RNA sequence: UACCCGCAGAAGAAGCACCGGCUAACUCCGUGCCAGCAGCCGCGGUAAUACGGAGGGUGCAAGCGUUAAUCGGAAUUACUGGGCGUAAAGCGCACGCAGGCGGUUUGUUAAGUCAGAUGUGAAAUCCCCGGGCUCAACCUGGGAACUGCAUCUGAUACUGG
RNA sequence: UUAGCUAGUAGGUGGGGUAACGGCUCACCUAGGCGACGAUCCCUAGCUGGUCUGAGAGGAUGACCAGCCACACUGGAACU
């Protein structure tokens, strides 16, 4: 049934962008939240907002520029059927550095560049142009 | 500083012996998926302390029999 | 020998394609 | 008998010897334990033709390793130089 | 398709058989002209195309095209076949070599001489 | 291993002056430089993408007088080396000994230079170098040897050169007949009419 | 200062009560050696006329591409009908490594340095379209900075 | 012997394939679906740039063609990197063991994972910077690499327990 | 379009043997062991460093050079 929450989140973001919706709400998860934060930092969304106690719903607010959408591409890379791990040499360059790659390291989820700087690789979560 | 493996026991009908599946979680070469690949080993045990479906830690030694070159060091999680 | 020879294929009826005819259409010309 | 000796590795007519530690029974160019320098007879001016890793050779000798006559000569030469 | 599926059963290379099997990975092969004859090419062409049934050295029986204008090949003549094929002919997958063994070079030829076993004209 | 035949024909084919003759007398007088060689000379078919590149390649090869395998090797070398590839190739071509000699002005033509090199007249750092294809490095002095200094052809060549445009990457002296290869040439310092990119593309093909 | 190639010219038919009626289609592409490119598919009963038409078409409906120096900014995939097309920037000196219709569009555009592959169909009209699409979609570092609201040095 | 020095005299030293399109290179004569060509498409039936000869040209060059055999193009077995309403492709429909995948929170572990280290990964070969044979090929000094395995010491986001 | 294979067979005890552990061998005792992660059977093949090709991932390959293996007219056997 429901097997990759992260993937689902990404799809939600994509569809919202397509449809020119302002806001995307979904179930929150720690990893998801982290991802959202990362996105915000990298300027791909306007803001995120968690809300609720028992079953909290993350609510991201999508960003547009001169009409068209900002989140141009947002692919998963690791995925439950085939996970991916990269060593700090092998971390990829999305859109030749113009986009980002969210990567989960032992020092938290971060963007690929950040990881590289740190000097450590990790499970690659998703590319986002 | 002893190289050892922890496996589920599979069968113990033969005396002073067991056979112990050792699951190793390898990456595939081409496809990059991780598979569980299984290594059944014959393991020498005196006293016949092991049961079936039991978690057991072993070590590699001098060959006891034709098939048998491993000897168990400790048992864990024996009976359901 | 005469008879069978006649029967053999080298002496089959020949017909030619047409250039302005009915079955004329050349998709690609001889030369570019 | 583990022997420090030469090993012909060059062109035709332009030999370049590797000096090596080898079980005697192995072939000239074949299997060796360690390569402990080198030697060039056809050495131009303003370049080192010979160069030996002397500590390693000493160690090998200690272990109980014979030295080929040419290798001995080379060693002697090197010592003279230094 | 699915990575799991591929793991289970990996994907297989399309094993392409050779169109010149008598050769058996040899660039030529010698053999004797069982018989020699003319054939008709398949539509739309017209000719009497000259072609010999050759028993090869390695046990095979093939038939070979004889290029150029004219040829001396008889029964019990020993020739060198090479992998080549006249398209128009059903079942001919081999060219004779002109000028190798008993076969002679084409008479009176002055362009692409090599390909028909002809020596350079004298001067 | 050399092109021996008619020189101006090649030039005609190319469409340019390849400098295959000394330059005493202007190429337009010696041949129909505009009309390409042969029975179907006047006719100008429209050249394909493949064709143009090939032509360009030929031109370059013709200019320096180099056969295909060697050219290919040079290209490969250029590719291997760092930076721009076409430029590198050009530099390599320049670097050849005969070419250098020609530039200096001891050859009237590049062919002449090559001949000189062959015939044991050209010393590179005071050691006789006989091979045309020999690369000349930076700060390598290159001279006519004393036996070959008396030849009237050499002085003629020098004179011719003096009329021609002088290269910046060399420094040459007429009385001593020795020149110094100062630095590998920049692309700008060579002729713009050659398009090295095309050649690169061809070899990629 | 439009430099322009005719990529491909092709005969096309229409059958009628009498018989086959021929025509020609030309496919040109014009570029300025900088940002601007456009393609023109023209059709006429005689070739030259068709070509002219194509040229005319090309000259209007041009398109601006952001170019880093003489190359693409970053790797890009353009697609259209059968042909799908990958093209990736490269080092000064590599040249236009590209096949057919695709090469032509690049040349006029004023890319001088690409590795380009055309997967799928290589149907000239479609592949040129694909290439154009790819070029169009491709955005610069400056462009992305604006989008994300950061410095160009932060985007790097 | 390499190498050098002298001697004479343009002297002893250019061929092979191709030129319809793909594919760089075109005309005349002979033939007349013949004789022949041909990798594919396809030439030849009396004006053949596609056969054979010539002249002319193009490409390679002490070689040049043909064949055989591999990878490439072929994203045409598609891990990177394809597909399946109609082009080949969704079991007739379920249930279900093995198998694969698994919502959310905490703790813990540290197997995967990541980092660093130590041992090893023979030399040669490949690549980088050099050196030596007049140059090159060739030889050669040092490095890098050999994407791995094993252990030890850490990290704990993600997966696993 | 090879699904079952194996009785020194799987394990134990004790003797004997080996330079050495060991069903290596023998006598007794248990009835195992291997197998859909492909056992068994059939066809082909010396393995590696490398080599060719390829943008790479791969694919094909294993002349020379070097490492390991095996064979020495065929089948056996030990002696030194
Ligand atoms: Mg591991
Ligand atoms: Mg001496
Ligand atoms: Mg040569
Ligand atoms: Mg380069
Ligand atoms: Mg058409
Ligand atoms: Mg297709
Ligand atoms: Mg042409
Ligand atoms: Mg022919
Ligand atoms: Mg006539
Ligand atoms: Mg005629
Ligand atoms: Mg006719
Ligand atoms: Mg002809
Ligand atoms: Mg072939
Ligand atoms: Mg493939
Ligand atoms: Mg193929
Ligand atoms: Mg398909
Ligand atoms: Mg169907
Ligand atoms: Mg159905
Ligand atoms: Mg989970
Ligand atoms: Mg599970
Ligand atoms: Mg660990
Ligand atoms: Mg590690
Ligand atoms: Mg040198
Ligand atoms: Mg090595
Ligand atoms: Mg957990
Ligand atoms: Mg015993
Ligand atoms: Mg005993
Ligand atoms: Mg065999
Ligand atoms: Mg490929
Ligand atoms: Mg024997
Ligand atoms: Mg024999
Ligand atoms: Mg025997
Ligand atoms: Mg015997």
């Amino acid at each position: 049934s429901m097997q990759d929450p992260i993937a689902d989140m990404l799809t939600r973001i994509r569809n919202g962008q397509a449809a020119n919706k302002a806001a995307v709400t979904m179930p929150s998860s720690k990893l998801k939240v982290a991802i959202a934060n990362v996105l915000k930092e990298e300027g791909f969304i306007e803001d995120f907002k968690v809300e609720g106690d028992t079953k909290p719903e993350l609510e991201l607010t999508l960003k547009y520029f001169q009409g068209k959408a900002v989140v141009e591409s947002i692919q998963r890379v690791s995925r439950p059927g085939l996970r991916i791990y990269k060593r700090k040499d092998e971390l990829p360059k999305v859109m030749a550095g113009l986009g980002i790659a969210v990567v989960s390291t032992s020092k938290g989820v971060m963007t690929d560049r950040a990881a590289r700087q740190a000097g450590l690789g990790g499970e690659i979560i998703c590319y986002v142009a | 500083k002893i190289r050892t493996l922890q496996g589920r026991v599979v069968s113990d009908k033969m005396e002073k012996s067991i056979v112990v599946a050792i699951e190793r979680f390898v990456k595939h070469p081409i496809y990059g998926k991780f598979i569980k690949r299984t290594t059944k080993l014959h393991v020498h045990d005196e006293n016949n302390e092991c049961g079936i479906g039991d978690v057991v830690e072993i070590r590699e030694c001098r060959p006891l029999s034709k098939t048998k070159s491993w000897t168990l060091v400790r048992v864990v999680e024996k009976a359901v | 020998a005469i008879e069978a020879l006649l029967h053999d294929p080298l002496f089959r009826q020949r017909v030619e394609k047409n250039k302005k005819g009915k079955g004329s259409y050349m998709r690609k010309g001889k030369h570019g | 008998m583990v022997t420090i000796r030469l090993a012909r590795h060059g062109a035709k007519k332009r030999p370049f010897y590797q000096v090596v530690v080898a079980d005697s029974r192995n072939a000239r160019n074949g299997r060796f334990i360690e390569r402990v320098g080198f030697f060039n007879p056809i050495a131009s001016e303003k370049e080192e033709g010979t160069r030996l890793d002397l500590d390693r050779i000493a160690h090998w000798v200690g272990q109980g390793a014979t030295i080929s006559d040419r290798v001995a000569a080379l060693i002697k030469e090197v010592n003279k130089a230094a | 398709a699915t990575v799991n599926q591929l793991v289970r059963k990996p994907r297989a290379r399309k094993v392409a058989k050779s169109n010149v099997p008598a050769l058996e990975a040899c660039p030529q092969k010698r053999g004797v002209c069982t018989r020699v004859y003319t054939t008709t090419p398949k539509k739309p062409n017209s000719a009497l195309r000259k072609v010999c049934r050759v028993r090869l050295t390695n046990g095979f029986e093939v038939t070979s095209y004889i290029g150029g204008e004219g040829h001396n090949l008889q029964e019990h003549s020993v020739i060198l076949i090479r992998g080549g094929r006249v398209k128009d002919l059903p079942g001919v997958r081999y060219h004779t070599v002109r000028g190798a063994l008993d076969c002679s070079g084409v008479k009176d030829r002055k362009q692409a001489r090599s390909k028909y076993g002809v020596k350079r004209p004298k001067a | 291993a050399r092109y021996l035949g008619p020189k101006l024909k090649l030039s005609r084919r190319e469409g340019t002056d390849l400098f295959l003759k000394s330059g005493v007398r202007a190429i337009d007088t010696k041949c129909k430089i505009e009309q390409a060689p042969g029975q179907h000379g006047a006719r100008k078919p429209r050249l394909s993408d493949y064709g143009v590149q090939l032509r360009e390649k030929q031109k370059v090869r013709r200019i320096y007088g180099v056969l295909e395998r060697q050219f290919r090797n040079y290209y490969k070398e250029a590719a291997r080396l760092k930076g721009n590839t076409g430029e590198n190739l050009l530099a390599l071509l320049e670097g050849r000994l005969d070419n250098v000699v020609y530039r200096m002005g001891f050859g009237a033509t590049r062919a002449e230079a090559r001949q000189l090199v062959s015939h044991k007249a050209i010393m590179v750092n005071g050691r006789v170098v006989n091979i045309a294809s020999y690369q000349v490095s930076p700060n390598d002095v290159v001279s006519i040897r004393e036996k070959a200094k008396k030849q009237s052809r050499v002085k003629a060549a020098l004179e011719l050169a003096e009329q021609r445009e002088k290269p910046t990457w060399l420094e040459v002296d007429a009385g001593k007949m020795e020149g110094t290869f100062k630095r590998k040439p920049e692309r700008s310092d060579l002729s713009a009419d050659i398009n090295e990119h095309l050649i690169v593309e061809l070899y990629s093909k | 200062e439009l430099q322009e190639k005719l990529i491909a010219v092709n005969r096309v038919s229409k059958t009628v009560k009498g018989g086959r009626i021929f025509s020609f289609t030309a496919l040109t592409v014009v570029g300025d050696g900088n940002g601007r490119v456009g393609f023109g598919y023209g059709k006429a009963r005689e070739v030259p006329a068709a070509i002219q038409k194509a040229m005319e078409k090309a000259r209007r409906n041009m398109i601006n591409v952001a170019l880093n120096n003489g190359t693409l900014q970053h790797p890009v995939k353009g697609v259209h009908t059968g042909s799908r097309v990958f093209m990736q920037p490269a080092s000064e000196g590599t040249g236009i490594i590209a096949g057919g219709a695709m090469r032509a569009v690049l040349e006029v555009a004023g890319v001088h340095n690409v590795l380009a592959k055309a997967y799928g169909s290589t149907n000239p009209i479609n592949v040129v379209r694909a290439t154009i699409d790819g070029l169009e979609n491709m955005n610069s570092p400056e462009m992305v900075a604006a989008k994300r609201g950061k410095s160009v040095e932060e985007i790097l």
